[PDB]
């Protein structure tokens, strides 16, 4: 199974407000986060975002800081720059991502959507519009 | 000194590279040297039999080159750190190349199989790793170069071929050297 | 004046909709009032039963519009025609419309119902014809237009609902007023 | 069955001198006829084109005179120019094409390649470059 794409974007509106998103994805399915581009026309001004992977702590604390699991650079605004997750025991690739059945997984991002702010480390949008993610997985 | 004619590791969005069984390659998200998110492509089909996945990579131009070379980024997963450990669970995989002076390659003209595909080689991995680790276990992922023939026509094609490993496609490019040997 | 936010009789191409079942619509070249090559989609499974067949549109930008305007030309065969006479054949079919801030649509998730695709309006033939005439009975060609609520996200897809006919989606058209009356 | 797309180029080489092209397409196939978008490696120019399905009797004196049912005009260099053909009997597009089984449909083009040659009507490179497609249908 795909499931529904979601589009890490300020107005994404399922981010919702003091709690974020939920998803329950299940070992076999993918999916695709994805920071959007800049249209010619219609997008006003490109989102900076730096999304990273971290535990509960880290999550509700809003802070990337210590160690964290990289997943996008959104830092391109003539390109869409996503991440496929696949929710997978065990990754046939070194350097690849594992999950395991009954456990969590929060997905954040301590940009304030801009570039000057791409890499702070604590709280805003994470802070700000709430924009975390949290994968029961099994 | 060399020119590069295609790199994947460029991406940041589907590669929209043609998979034959759907039930084979899957396009995933995966990371690099430099934890840069980049496309692969993947299969592990150790628990079915009677494997032949083979992934085909879009149009290439030929630019001018006569002899095109391939450098492949990949890692394979040891049979044994799989819960499942039935036969076969195979380790090499087989990288054909098609030629054509038009795009014209549909999901089924260019036949699925080594007839009108040239092969280039088969490609060992000489490393398998049983837990991945993100940023480290450099020598743990495989570079395999290879290059095929004079080619004349405009453009070509790659295309791999899986037999039944648990493998992971994490780069690809292809280029020519600019330069005699 | 109108602000045209997608055409289709301009692609020369493939225009790349979404066929839900592959059995059902499928994309095909063919010709407008003046001889020129246009891409349409077409249905036509008087043979078969429980027919249900979706075509969906790529991302169309709302770019400021409010109320969506959404131009059809379409021709049906007259049943009577088909060599095998089945005896239903459907002369209507649902223009129905999905809003969202970003494109998102996979092949599944803006489900195929009409819950969730809110109905525009049941779009009915006027004329249906017997003799494939190029350029000639101009007036066989059917064009109805329809519109919907205030549209107030980034954008929105289209999608024509089949039932059951023998029809082709010759033409499409969306658009909007700049100016209020 | 989709059959091979057929590049309509001077280097499509499928074009064997004598007879041109011949396929056998079955009904309900479908097969594009496509005038490439241009090569910026080599002297590659685009190889502009108005392509035809006429007469056997036309096919044969390579002449567009008369009888006509366009399919392609390539004259947009900046993009692909595709014809979708359906081998059907009955076609539910008033204005569509209807391939009856059993019988040869010819496809040819008199241009020369060029401009001030895409609007010639006999011989081109149907005589030239063997340019020609005789399908049949059954």
């Amino acid at each position: 199974i795909v499931l529904e794409p979601i589009y890490w974007n300020s107005s994404n509106s399922k981010f919702l407000p003091g709690g974020g998103l939920v998803l329950y994805p299940q070992i076999g399915d993918k999916l695709d986060i994805i920071c959007p581009k800049v249209d010619s026309k219609t997008v006003g001004q490109y989102e900076y975002y730096k999304v990273y992977m971290v535990d509960k702590d880290q999550a509700d604390r809003c802070t990337i800081k210590k160690e964290n699991t990289p997943l996008l650079n959104c830092a391109r605004p003539d390109q869409d720059v996503k991440f496929t997750i696949k929710f997978q025991e065990f990754s046939p690739n070194l350097w690849g991502l594992e999950f395991q059945k009954n456990k969590d997984y929060y997905i954040i991002s301590t940009s304030n959507g801009s570039l000057e702010g791409l890499d702070n480390q604590e709280g805003g949008v994470c802070q700000t519009r709430a924009m975390k993610i949290l994968m029961k997985v099994g | 000194a060399e020119e590069t004619l295609m790199d994947s590791t460029t991406a940041t969005a589907e590669l929209g590279w043609m998979v034959h069984p759907p039930s084979g390659w899957e396009e995933v998200s995966g990371y690099d040297e430099n934890m840069n998110t980049i496309r692969t492509y993947q299969v592990c089909n150790v628990f079915e039999s009677s494997q032949n996945n083979w992934l085909r990579t879009k149009f290439i131009r030929r630019r001018g080159a006569h002899r095109i070379h391939v450098e492949m980024k990949f890692s394979v997963r040891d049979c044994s750190s799989i819960p499942s450990v039935p036969g076969s669970c195979k380790e090499t995989f087989n990288l054909y190349y098609y030629e054509a002076d038009f795009d014209l390659a549909t999901k089924t003209f260019p036949n699925w199989m080594e007839n009108p595909w040239v092969k280039v080689d088969t490609i060992a991995a000489d490393e398998s790793f049983s837990q991945v680790d993100l940023g480290g276990r450099v020598m743990k992922i495989n570079t395999e170069v290879r290059s095929f023939g004079p080619v004349s026509r405009n453009g070509f094609y790659l295309a791999f071929q899986d037999y039944g490993g648990c493998m992971s496609l994490i780069a690809v490019r292809v280029f020519y050297r600019k330069c005699p040997r």
